[PDB]
């Protein structure tokens, strides 16, 4: 990953 | 000690670059006994790796889906994992194998960090919650109706016992761990993408998606210092403390650049360049001038710089 997009 | 040193600026430099992760990196993390270097990716997997020479170690996987973030115990002995397929982690670092898995989550798993004497875990989630769980038995302890939107962050103060969270909803909260009721709430209200407390646990360091930073008097509600320059308007991008040498303050970018700031002058000291993808994620060693950094999909590399101060 949510973090990465 | 007849004389103070006054470093006006690091010369953090390239040393180690660290492949092996398929997909985009999402944090690292320092272990607390200075051995060893966490990184968590959206390729689902752990990796850890040699703190200081960057040799690489294991892969720890069994997560189902990609991983947003990873922590370290304060022993140093285990890892506790947030991941999109609704659950944490916790891992035996030694062996590689998880001993628990904590459901309780209804979507991805953003943020997590053991207490400093690691018998809980705080996590936050996409589905605007911050759950504690014990770590001896891997279940939920409380549940807080922390925010309005995704929580970004949370971090334990130095005892334990506080919490702090951010939001996409534009708050940051503070938290009493005994009781879960909310102790403060700081807040235009742009999303703040990353809060964490200050070394001595006096301040805390809160990111916003509006390009900014910021530090904090929790107690009071008052900004002290702001640090800005570099690009963040999409990620929740890692911010520390540098405190080894010179009082510094690091972050990832959007602009592939890792930005060093002067903690008290707010001025910028040192722009590190190397990675071709955003800087999403950084890290400084408890004990050693030693940054280390990670990037997007077009970079999937950690890099470790090291400084003379």
């Amino acid at each position: 990953x949510x973090r990465a997009x | 000690t007849q004389s103070k040193p006054t470093p006006v600026k690091p010369n953090y430099a390239l040393k180690f670059t660290l492949a092996g992760h398929t997909k985009a990196v999402s944090s690292v993390k320092f272990s607390p006994n200075g051995e060893w270097l966490a990184s968590s990716s959206a390729d689902k997997l752990i990796k850890i790796w040699g703190a200081y020479d960057g040799k690489f170690e294991k892969t720890i996987s069994g997560h189902k889906l990609g991983i947003s973030d990873v922590a370290w115990s304060s022993d140093s002995n285990l890892l506790v994992s947030a991941s999109d397929d609704k659950t944490l982690k916790i891992w035996d670092v030694s062996s590689g194998k998880c001993l628990k898995t904590l459901k309780g989550h209804s979507n991805y798993v953003f943020c997590c960090n053991f207490n400093p004497q690691s018998n809980l875990i705080v996590s936050g989630s996409f589905d605007e919650s911050v759950r504690i769980w014990d770590v001896k038995t891997g279940k939920c302890l409380k549940t807080l109706p922390a925010h309005s939107d995704p929580v970004s962050a949370v971090h334990f103060n130095r005892d334990g016992s506080l919490i702090v969270s951010s939001s996409y909803d534009g708050l940051c909260r503070i938290w009493d761990t005994a009781s879960g009721q909310c102790l403060k709430t700081l807040i235009d209200n742009p999303p703040v993408s990353f809060v964490k407390f200050s070394p001595n646990g006096k301040y805390i360091l809160a990111a916003t998606l509006d390009n900014t930073l910021k530090l904090w008097d929790y107690s009071k509600g008052k900004c002290l210092k702001t640090y800005t320059g570099h690009k963040n308007e999409k990620y929740c991008i890692f911010a520390n403390f540098s405190v080894t040498g010179g009082k510094w303050i690091v972050s990832g970018s959007e602009d592939n650049l890792v930005y060093i700031w002067n903690l008290q002058t707010k001025e910028i000291v040192q722009k590190l360049q190397g990675h071709t993808d955003v800087v999403i994620s950084t890290a400084c060693h408890p004990t050693e001038n030693i940054i280390a950094s990670a990037a997007l999909e077009n970079d999937k590399t950690i890099k470790l710089w090291k400084s003379d101060c």
